[PDB]
């Protein structure tokens, strides 16, 4: 029972629980927040090996024109999920004539995860997927998928070892603001907010190399270069 | 974790796939392979152990080309590396058939990573007992990758695998510090020879043959070519004098 | 590989018993008692309902007794979901036979085919057996009224009166004591209800805990509505 | 599909599943066969008798199969044997010989000892009959291993060791029972050494004896002992 | 289809339906039988099938199969509307390699008592088979809404007889069913 | 897939262990209940949030299967979601595409029970860790409420509860249920029964409730076909739940 | 040892025990020597009989007039691999009208053998092969191991006690590699090599077989009285 | 072409089948029996394409014999004709149809009734008092329509068959080399002249 | 069952093959003797009861006109092997218009033996074969075919439970100048020695292959005559 996705006498799926443990292997924290018409993802980048090419080290994926995905968990399973999600989104657009919604993609990937929880021959992927978009109907959207095949929408979310500290700080901010979103008109200020909040939660300053940032807008999802992150960090230093 | 290590794709309670860690132990037993990214290309080198006088010199080639523009070198279970390269060649041919351009190196890297990661999904398959250093020149220039048994890969400025990986990695670190402007392809060939020789100050139980390859826009027109003759002997001379 | 987890159903024990069959039979020994009695003029099926509550719709629950065609009914003991699978197969087989020959299927042909399905799961495919025993009541123009039983092994046998499920040793003892070849359907109804009353492990036999059916002379095939079960329980003096 | 090697060699070179299929046979209800000069007699020692028929199944009009062991497995073998008999009669121009059918059934049993994902049949059979234009009676046994052999008299199932020792004492290999009455008397005597009787005769003359006849033999035997 | 010949007509009346068919079975010009009834019933739903007689038999046996399984699962007899949908889906399942038939459904819904016919729910009359165009002419001339069952019988019978008399391949007697929620009467007609 | 063999097997006592363990997963699930009235059915559940940042509005614990059939669950949410998708498809392919008609509640429940049974016997799968309450209406049988368990056994109920609170809830429902109960009374009793089992916060955001009731022609989305019925399934809004709770 | 039950299991040190055990099959097999010059390649094999009444089992199989092999270990696996190699050479001839290079044949065997190490349900081959051939690049000798490792050598030996012959070949390499005009002296060098692996046994016209291939020398097997010259 | 004729009388079914077999230019055989006994009281005669007829009839015979062995019971002529109809109806949709027309004459020992079924290659089945395939009916049905009586004895049936055969011999241009006549009754199947 | 059927032991041997060889040690004795005049095969017909009709046992079979087989071990497994061999011989005659060689047929049977596993038969055969035949290329030949899929040619061989003693006597007494009559009596001598039952024409069966008339099994009468001749001549040995 410990080795395959069958029930224990307690009705537990131990391999699913252990796949959750794998999601923290990378020791990386990610944060997502909604603006009025953008969604921002912040992820830590840890590149201690000087021989790495840092531009290749990313846990943020462009799934479609409109959907970004950030992964917590080991990069091979992350790239598996990313490739599958890309294929699903292109196939959806082909079958149905419109861009796959972020919530629909999250549902589909969660159902694949459920299959891995139910069929013994496939292990779970050890990854948590956070999808972000500005939906044509739902507006800015965060949907997060996990190894159980659970998914839900979020006002904001964090993932990783310190997700409780970031989450409680976000919750306190929403208690302070009485809103379901960050009240700012342009994504640069949402990025600056999200970075400032990650700093306050983790207690660490960031260089432009210590972060990666994804922004979903109505037109596209895109990832910031290190120099755009520099511009945001100096803005925080000066604002 | 003696309970959870008998079967691939089982998570341990701490979330580990122990069969992949054991495949990594298979890699660490392999001979030293390195890669160096130069200002317009990549250099690959490998320690080939001379297990006896009876092996034909220069003949047991370990570096493999993929398409015409990708070099691959690997440490560990050499047959698993050949198997991975056969898949890579299939993937490259398929890409060029559908898209007439040569496969971009990052695309090829992901194709390999997915194939290796798939060998971690099921208990009916073994992980790859190789770590593979590969790269080449494409329209966006030079790329160097190292792929692990997990399917994890990253881009590198320089990479090392096998028994001598730690000394090679320290020498590549120094090389990257001292040449921030980027190394030239010929100098990278000389340095690769030196680094393999220094890594063979471990594992000295036997003699070894150096094999070098490169892919450079200036020196090879972006085609993967073996380093042979004069330049190989010059590299060996440089490595020996840098020691002696 | 997967060999580690294969329990190897479909193997002999050293005694030459099929353990999964014996354990499925044990499962059936905890199911609600069903009784068949072949009278001269017809057949009685009676069964005890194990699940009971005031909130159950006993008037629409039909878990023990099923029609297979206009001439054949089954009583079920064991896993009702497995039984429903087999009952659907039997219904299809009866209609295929009518389509082919333009005659109603002989009872033994239906019973043999369903028993052969059950046997197959004991010999090949590595699946668990069906955890159900059937009593089959039918009429055909060759042998007239016929009562059969079948079990997870795919053995089947013909009976004058038979019980399956929990209390079958006691039930068969009482049936041996009171059965007669001359007895009418109205005699067999009493014998069935008296046997269930004397074998039930509840405090008293009541119309909500019962399912009842008859096949009697064309042949008519009646599943008793609960009010008819009240009438028959008062007529028999049991309530 | 499921392909697990269930029948495999043990270190002492036994195939435990075939041995345990033989244990299933040994627990199974008896079957007895006695071959005479001109007939083979097969016998066995709240149920509805009409629809619990003889364990002796016709495979074709001239050849008859009894069995011991798992009844459900035997239905599978009997159906395969009947289908093969009709197939031989169709594709070739003759009914099967008793040995051809026996070899077919033994082959089916053997194959289920060496095929992935299947249990061996827990069945032994006695196959009795006459070849289509022959009057030498035949009586073959098959076993779960797929061994087959011809017998002058044989018993399988529960009590078969004792009944076989009796038949070895009382059957004479150089003076076999000369009439149907002698075959039936020997069969009943062997079954009482602890009733249903089929007589197989040439030209598709297969007859189950009436119980009143069998009780005649039984009472004669109990009067002579 | 026309190899065998045959015609079916159904009509609605006041709380009634009629369905009628010819009895001829042909093999082109050769008449084979006058006992080939083209109208079947499945509980209280009646199906007329014209066309190739092998397909008529096959489809009757198939709909018997399906409506028996329906009654066993649903624990109720199929209704005319549901049966019409079942016929439609079962025939379109052979959209390639069709059955060469013209079904006519008639009956009365057990719950509402509404008379129903289909060949849709063209409520006045429905026509199928070789004399279809003669039948359309007759029915469109003779039909009146809300006929009582006796007048419906006369109307449908005269439509069938006079249309059949102008079709070479149909006739040798006719059967008429008059269907009421409580009662179905079969009548045989002589043809001349 | 080399797992061609059954993972659910009989123990020597005749238990199907995986099914009992799936039922333990269900019994640890969040409480769900159903009540049948003369003129409708209520199904209701607690929506437990995984986070204060989660939008529980984005997670549907109550699902329309057909315009007149609704489901709720207790146990493993993802398994329920996959069963809902399969139930919807089978309601179409096994019935609507043949008969032009949505399935009766009992036949769809049979199809779901079949799907669940196959996971107890087919190769390489565990059972579903959910129990379903399926509420529906059909013209001939009227209103129906069914429970489907991991085994694929199903039972019609007048009222029932499933999950952690199901014993106290079933006892309260035996106190309160009667043959004369109208749908508004059933909703009131449902809200009372959940109040006694919610983890404190009890409002239209922490409750999901749906009814099978009257046809709703305003939800149909088109006009001019008098025989086309509006859906009988209707999820109550959080504001409707709050309005009723304030008057509770 | 919990890790030796299948090929798909690494040990904690990265070993594949089923592969190692299939190599032990080879180590139990009787010695074969291979050696080559530039113009010729030679196989020498000690056959074993079951008993004084049995024949000696064939150790050498012709693939082509340009190629053939010698086996140590599980002979049915050598038959499988020899048939596969024959098919590959045949395909090269049929489709390209080219003689298959010995190195490419070796890699094709490597790839066939590796699959049995990587996936469940098969098993490794239990046989080591020495492949000799002559092609456009001259004489070749390969050693195949069922790990899938193939190495090009001037000489080697496989089977029981083969390290003695290998030591002799290592000692005499610089002589025998020069033997380009004289196939019989290369054969005699190989027969002297295999003699160093003999224990309590002698070469006879019964137990010795030889093959040679080369520039104008189609692959030919000498056995029986044909080897009496070289004894 | 082949002639097969059937007459159901009060007590029995009479089947009559032509003896000729013709290939191309020549009469190969003048003695061919175009029937197979399906069961002790059921006989099938067949006509149609060369090879198809005997392959079909022997497949049917084997299946009915298998049923009888499995059940230890004889199917009614009704059930046999339904089975044969189903096989022919399948074959129309198959990749190569059996071009085979059959008459099935049986005696139902449960009803104690003779039964005659005509089935064409399409699978058009009809129970008839008398029956024919192809052109044999074109010449014979007016005689049968005129003279047939349901209460005819076997001997009257045979005389009526003789009249039908004489009419065929007069007007039909082929030489069919006469008929074999089989009678199916309560005693089983016998051959007659 | 813990171990997969295809696994090597640490000693480099397949477990299931080794255990199949243990099964063959339990089989009844078969003996082959090759001579320049013919090959003799003899088998112990180990009847389990006197009611058994010894003439049905048939442990020697024709594979083709000049090829015969004797089996020891799980003899039910042999019927598949013999079916394959007969099919191969007939197919070879069909495709080449010539008889199959005895060695090529033995190879065809031995190619069958290791085709067992999972993902094929579930296990090796439990039967060894002595394959005797004649062909024009290599004359009278005897082969021992083993569940390992290996085979050796033999001058004389014993298989089954008597094999070690019988083979020691074959090592003593075989020579190239044996006549077929001498091979017949030597087979009977060694059967009599290693058989537990008294040798008679019912306990044993003989056959030979000769090119003049091919494979024939000897009738009981001829075998009894040879056993009488042995009993006579044994006075002088």
């Amino acid at each position: 029972d410990r080795h395959i996705t069958i029930f224990s006498p307690e009705g537990r799926l131990y391999q699913v629980e252990y796949a959750f443990k794998a999601t923290n292997q990378t020791n990386i924290n990610s944060l997502a927040v909604r603006g009025k018409d953008c969604t921002v993802v912040i992820s830590q980048k840890k590149v201690p090996d000087k021989l790495l090419d840092p531009t290749t080290v990313s846990y943020i994926f462009c799934i479609s024109r409109t959907i970004g995905m950030v992964v917590n968990g080991p990069i091979p399973d992350a790239r598996n999920a990313a490739l599958r999600a890309k294929a699903e989104a292109a196939e959806f657009r082909y079958k149905y004539g419109y861009d796959m919604p972020c919530d629909v993609l999250a549902k589909r990937m969660a159902n694949l995860s459920q299959i891995y929880t139910q069929r013994a021959y496939m292990r779970p992927l050890g990854v948590i997927l956070t999808f972000v978009s500005v939906d044509e109907e739902l507006g800015p959207s965060i949907y997060k998928t996990d190894p159980a095949g659970y998914y839900v929408g979020y006002k904001a979310t964090a993932t990783g070892p310190k997700q409780q500290e970031i989450t409680t700080n976000l919750e306190n901010h929403f208690k302070k603001s009485k809103i379901d979103h960050i009240n700012e008109e342009s994504w640069e200020k949402v990025v600056e907010f999200a970075i400032t909040h990650m700093i306050d939660a983790l207690g660490t300053e960031f260089s432009k190399n210590d972060l990666e940032v994804g922004v979903a807008t109505k037109d596209k999802f895109f990832t910031l270069s290190a120099e755009n992150i520099e511009e945001r960090l100096v803005a925080i230093a000066e604002q | 974790g003696t309970g959870y290590d008998l079967s691939n794709s089982v998570f341990s309670p701490d979330g580990r796939n122990f069969q992949v860690e054991y495949a990594v132990k298979a890699v660490e037993n392999g001979t030293t392979s390195i890669g160096i990214k130069c200002n317009d290309g990549v250099v690959f080198a490998v320690e080939k152990l001379i297990t006896s006088k009876l092996l034909v010199p220069q003949k047991n080639v370990k570096i493999q080309v993929v398409d015409r523009h990708i070099g691959c070198v690997y440490s560990g279970l050499i047959p698993d590396g050949r198997h991975l390269v056969n898949r890579g060649r299939e993937e490259a041919a398929s890409f060029k058939k559908l898209y007439k351009t040569p496969i971009p190196i990052p695309a090829f890297a992901d194709r390999l990573g997915q194939y290796v990661q798939a060998h971690t999904l099921y208990n009916s398959v073994r992980p790859f007992g190789v770590s593979t250093i590969f790269g080449g020149v494409d329209k966006n220039g030079a790329h160097l990758y190292m792929l692990e048994p997990s399917g994890s890969y990253w881009g590198y400025k320089g990479a090392a695998t096998g028994k001598g990986r730690q000394s090679a990695k320290a020498e590549l670190e120094k090389l990257v510090d001292h040449h921030p402007e980027g190394l030239s392809a010929r100098e990278a060939v000389k340095q690769a020879a030196k680094i393999i020789y220094l890594a063979h100050e471990d594992n000295k139980e036997k003699d070894f043959e150096l094999e070098i390859s490169w892919c450079s826009l200036s020196e090879t027109n972006g085609l993967h070519k073996f380093v042979k003759g004069d330049l190989l002997q010059e590299a060996i001379d440089f490595a020996q004098k840098e020691i002696n | 590989g997967s060999r580690r987890y294969d329990s190897r159903t479909t193997i002999f024990s050293p005694e030459g018993r099929l353990y999964q069959v014996e354990y499925a039979l044990e499962s059936i020994s905890h199911a609600g008692t069903a009784i068949g009695i072949m009278a001269s003029d017809g057949i009685v099926l009676a069964a005890e309902r194990k699940v009971t509550s005031t909130l159950l719709e006993q008037d629409t629950s039909t878990e023990k007794l099923y029609k297979l065609n206009d001439k054949i009914a089954v009583a079920v003991a064991g896993l009702t979901a497995d039984a429903e699978i087999l009952i659907n197969t039997a219904r299809i087989h009866a209609q295929n036979y009518l389509k082919t020959y333009n005659e109603d299927i002989p009872v033994e042909i239906l019973v043999r085919r369903l028993s052969d399905i059950k046997q197959g799961y004991t010999q090949h495919g590595g699946l668990r057996p069906f955890g159900v025993s059937f009593i089959y009541a039918g009429y055909d123009d060759r042998y007239g009224y016929q009562l059969y039983t079948s079990n997870p092994s795919g053995n089947y046998t013909g009976w004058k009166a038979i019980s399956v499920g929990a209390n079958t040793s006691a039930a068969q003892t009482l049936l041996q004591m009171d059965y007669k070849d001359d007895m009418k359907v109205d005699d067999a109804i009493e014998l069935a209800l008296k046997t269930l009353s004397k074998t039930t492990d509840s405090s008293a036999l009541t119309y909500d805990r019962l399912e009842f059916a008859t096949i009697r002379k064309e042949v008519y095939q009646k599943i008793f509505k609960p009010q008819e079960i009240k009438d028959i329980l008062v007529k028999t003096g049991i309530t | 599909g499921y392909d697990r090697a269930l029948s495999i060699f043990s270190p002492d070179g036994h195939i435990f599943q075939v041995e345990y299929a033989l244990e299933a046979v040994k627990r199974g209800t008896c079957a007895v066969g006695v071959k005479g000069k001109n007939c083979v007699v097969l016998g066995c020692e709240l149920q509805d008798t009409r629809i619990t028929p003889s364990k002796v199944s016709k495979i074709d009009s001239h050849v008859v199969l009894s069995f011991s062991g798992l009844n459900a497995d035997s239905r599978i073998l009997i159906e395969k044997a009947r289908v093969e008999a009709q197939s031989h009669r169709l594709t070739l121009e003759d009914p099967v010989t008793v040995e051809y059918l026996t070899r077919y059934v033994a082959g089916v049993q053997q194959r289920y000892t060496q095929s992935g994902g299947v249990r061996p049949f827990g069945v032994s059979t006695l196959i009795a009959g006459f070849d289509p234009r022959d009057d030498e009676p035949k009586l073959y046994q098959t076993e779960p291993s797929g061994i087959y052999s011809s017998w002058s008299a044989q018993t399988i199932g529960r009590n078969s060791k004792t009944v076989r020792e009796f038949l070895e004492k009382n059957y004479d290999r150089k003076e076999p029972p000369a009439t149907v009455e002698e075959c039936v008397k020997l069969t009943v005597r062997s079954l009482l050494e602890v009733i249903e009787i089929t007589v197989v005769k040439p030209d598709s003359d297969i007859v189950a004896l009436s119980s009143e006849e069998i009780n005649q033999y039984v009472t004669q035997i109990e009067q002579e002992k | 289809s026309s190899i065998n010949g045959g015609i079916v007509v159904a009509m609605t009346g006041k709380d009634c339906v009629a369905i009628a068919c010819d009895l001829r079975l042909g093999s082109q010009s050769l008449g084979v039988s006058n006992k080939f009834e083209k109208i079947f019933h499945y509980g209280h739903v009646f199906l007329g099938i014209t066309g190739l007689a092998t397909d008529v038999t096959t489809l009757n046996e198939m709909f018997r199969y399906k409506t028996n399984l329906y009654k066993l699962k649903e624990e109720r007899a199929i209704e005319p509307e549901t049966f019409t949908q079942l016929v439609s889906s079962s025939l379109y399942e052979r959209r390639f390699g069709p059955y060469f038939v013209g079904p006519v459904v008639a009956g009365i819904n057990s719950k509402s008592g509404k008379p129903f016919i289909a060949g849709d729910e063209a409520k006045d009359f429905i026509v199928s088979g070789t004399a279809s165009d003669q039948l359309f002419g007759m029915c469109e001339s003779l039909y009146e809404p809300n006929l009582e069952p006796e007048d419906l019988f006369e109307t449908i019978s005269q439509a069938l007889l006079n249309a059949a008399d102008r079709d070479a391949l149909s006739g040798w007697g006719a059967v008429v069913y008059i269907i009421k929620k409580d009662e179905v009467v079969k009548r045989y007609l002589k043809m001349r | 897939d080399r797992y061609s063999f059954s993972l659910t097997t009989f123990s020597p006592s005749g238990k199907l262990g995986q099914i009992d363990y799936a039922l333990t997963a269900v019994k640890q699930g969040v409480t769900s209940l159903g009540i049948k009235a003369t003129n409708g059915v209520v199904i209701a559940t607690e929506k437990k949030s995984s986070s204060p940042l989660a939008m529980s509005e984005t997670l549907s614990k109550v699902s329309l299967l057909t315009p007149d059939i609704g489901a709720v669950y207790s146990g493993m949410g993802p398994d329920y979601r996959v069963l809902v998708d399969k139930s919807r498809k089978v309601a179409h392919t096994s019935y609507k595409r043949i008969y032009g008609e949505y399935p009766p509640t009992k036949l769809l429940v049979s199809e779901v029970a079949k799907i669940m049974q196959e996971a107890t016997q087919s190769g390489g799968v565990r059972p579903f860790g959910v129990s379903l309450l399926i509420a529906g209406h059909d013209e001939f049988n009227g209103f129906s409420l069914y429970q489907v368990d991991p085994s694929g056994s199903y039972f019609p109920w007048k009222a029932t509860a499933i999950g952690k609170g199901s014993v106290a809830a079933k006892t309260f429902l035996e106190k309160r249920w009667n043959d004369e109960l109208e749908l508004e009374d059933a909703i009131h009793i449902a809200l009372l029964t959940l109040k006694e089992s919610v983890e404190g916060e009890f409002n239209g955001d922490t409750i999901e409730l749906a009814i099978i009731g009257d046809e709703n022609p305003d939800l149909l989305g088109y006009t001019g076909i008098p025989t086309d019925k509006g859906p009988r399934f209707r999820k109550l809004t959080s504001q409707e739940i709050n309005d009723r709770l304030e008057a509770l | 040892n919990n890790y030796d039950g299948d090929t798909v299991t690494f040990s904690p040190t990265g070993r594949l025990f089923q592969v190692e055990y299939a190599l032990e099959a080879i180590k139990q097999g009787s010695v074969t020597v291979g050696l080559r010059s530039n113009t010729h390649a030679v196989l020498v094999a000690l056959k074993r009989n079951a008993d004084e009444l049995s024949s000696y089992q064939k150790k050498i199989i012709k693939c082509d007039e340009h190629m053939g092999l010698s086996l140590a270990g599980l002979a049915p696996d050598a038959r499988v691999l020899s048939n596969y190699l024959r098919q590959q050479c045949n395909y090269s001839s049929l489709v390209f009208n080219r003689k298959l290079a010995v190195e490419r044949a070796g890699h094709l065997l490597c790839d066939k053998a590796q699959k049995n190490t990587q996936s469940y349900g098969g098993r490794p081959y239990g046989v080591g092969l020495l492949i000799i051939g002559y092609d456009k690049s001259g004489a070749h000798l390969l050693e195949f191991q069922p790990s899938g490792n193939v190495t090009e050598l001037y000489g080697t030996a496989i089977g029981a006690r083969s390290q003695g012959a290998k030591t002799y070949l290592e000692r005499t390499l610089d002589t025998f590699i020069k033997i380009d005009g004289n196939p019989d002296e290369l054969i005699k060098a190989g027969v002297e090599a295999i003699s160093q692996s003999l224990r309590d046994e002698s070469l006879t016209v019964d137990n010795l077989s030889i093959a040679i291939v080369g520039k104008d020398t189609p692959f030919t097997i000498y056995d029986g009285e044909a080897v009496a010259k070289y004894i | 072409m082949d002639i097969i004729l059937g007459i159901r009388v009060q007590d029995s079914v009479i089947l009559a089948s032509s003896k000729a077999v013709t290939r191309g230019i020549s009469v190969l055989k003048d003695s061919d029996d175009k029937t197979r006994q399906l069961s002790p009281h059921t006989l099938m005669s067949f006509a149609g394409e060369a090879g198809d007829t005997v392959q079909f009839a022997e497949y049917i015979q084997a299946n009915i014999q298998l049923y009888s062995i499995r059940e230890d019971y004889e199917l009614s002529p009704q059930a046999v004709s339904s089975f044969v109809r189903q096989e022919l109806a399948k074959s129309i949709r198959s990749r190569r149809p059996y071009q085979v027309n059959v008459l099935i004459g049986g005696y139902d020992k449960k009803k104690n009734k003779p039964e005659l079924y005509q089935i064409d290659y399409l699978g058009t089945k009809v129970e008839l008092p008398y029956g024919a395939h192809g052109y044999s009916g074109f010449y014979t049905f007016s005689l049968l329509d005129h003279h047939y009586r349901p209460d005819m004895t076997t001997e009257e049936g045979l005389d009526l068959l003789k009249l039908c055969v004489q009419e065929l011999e007069k007007r039909m241009p082929m030489d069919f080399k006469g008929v074999i006549v089989k009678i199916v009754d309560k005693d089983g199947i016998r051959q007659v002249d | 069952y813990d171990r997969g059927v295809s696994t090597f032991s640490p000693e480099g041997r397949l477990f299931q093959v080794e255990y199949s060889l243990e099964a063959i040690k339990l089989g009844s004795t078969a003996i082959g003797i090759a001579t320049k005049e013919g090959v003799v095969l003899g088998v112990e017909k180990r009847a389990t009861s006197p009611l058994l009709e010894s003439d049905s046992i048939e442990k020697i079979v024709e594979i083709d006109r000049h090829i015969g087989c004797a089996m020891s071990g799980l003899t039910a497994d042999a019927r598949s092997m013999i079916e394959h061999a007969r099919t191969a011989a007939v197919t070879h005659n069909l495709y080449y218009d010539e008889d199959i060689n005895v060695e090529s047929l033995t190879q065809s049977v031995c190619d069958l033996a290791l085709r067992f596993g999972e993902g094929l038969m579930s296990r090796p055969f439990g039967v060894a074969l002595l394959i005797a035949g004649h062909d024009a290329d290599d004359g009278y030949q005897l082969f021992h075919a083993e569940p390992s899929g290996t085979f050796y040619r033999y001058n004389a061989k014993a298989i089954g439970s008597g094999s070690e003693g019988a083979q020691a006597e074959l090592l003593n007494e075989w020579h190239s100048s044996l006549t077929l009559k001498e091979a017949e009596l030597l087979v009977l001598k060694i059967l009599k020695q290693v058989m537990e039952e008294k040798l008679d024409e019912n306990n044993a069966q003989l056959s030979c292959i000769t090119k003049q008339d091919g494979f024939k099994i000897y009738d009981n009468e001829k075998t009894a005559e040879l056993i009488k001749e042995l009993k006579e001549k044994e006075a002088a040995e």
